[PDB]
């Protein structure tokens, strides 16, 4: 992604074990709930994990998310985007 | 003589606890034209 | 305008230390008096 980043006031990292790395069809396994708010200076994050009976919609019942980190932007902030992963495979070329 | 310690002049609204913000476009009092340059009625963004 | 925030956190903090010191021209404090601070466990301490 970057050169070199010169300068980030704010950078950091959580523990390290894995998840799903490969291409493999499937079923929805789970669902990750996540809420992202900012509020007088701070950026607040909250989570809640689940698996899943049901592919197309948001779930019936109801569960709160517990709030995993607090962290103290002073940012503007007007817009979002979200991100997602590819996979590279011998089956794909591996190319952009 | 040390200049370097920067204030806001101007925001378009006022500034929220604990927020901050560099942006530091040159700000126009009424003509149009100048885009990112400091020209007659166009004055550097950020006081010190 | 670039103000400086920093996190503290995991320690233990000695507030007399401050307190006491002469090297402060103002201490105002909003919630609580100074005497108080070594008293207190922080949840989270940011030095702006």
């Amino acid at each position: 992604v970057y050169s070199s980043a010169n300068n980030c006031t704010f950078e950091y990292v959580s523990q390290p074990f894995l998840m799903d790395l490969e291409g493999k069809q499937g079923n929805f396994k789970n669902l990750r709930e996540f809420v992202f708010k900012n509020i007088d200076g701070y950026f607040k994050i909250y989570s809640k994990h689940t698996p899943i009976n049901l592919v197309r919609d948001l779930p019936q019942g109801f569960s709160a998310l517990e709030p995993l980190v607090d962290l103290p932007i002073g940012i503007n902030i007007t817009r979002f985007q979200t991100l997602l992963a590819l996979h590279r495979s011998y089956l794909t070329p591996g190319d952009s | 003589g040390n200049y370097n310690y920067l204030y806001r002049l101007f925001r378009k609204s006022n500034l929220k606890p604990f927020e901050r913000d560099i942006s530091t476009e040159i700000y126009q009092a009424g003509s149009t034209p100048c885009n990112g340059v400091e020209g007659f009625n166009c004055y550097f963004p950020l006081q010190s | 305008y670039a103000w400086n925030r920093k996190r503290i956190s995991n320690c233990v903090a000695d507030y007399s230390v401050l307190y006491n010191s002469a090297s402060f021209s103002t201490f105002k404090c909003y919630g609580v008096s100074p005497t108080k601070l070594n008293d207190l466990c922080f949840t989270n301490v940011y030095a702006d």
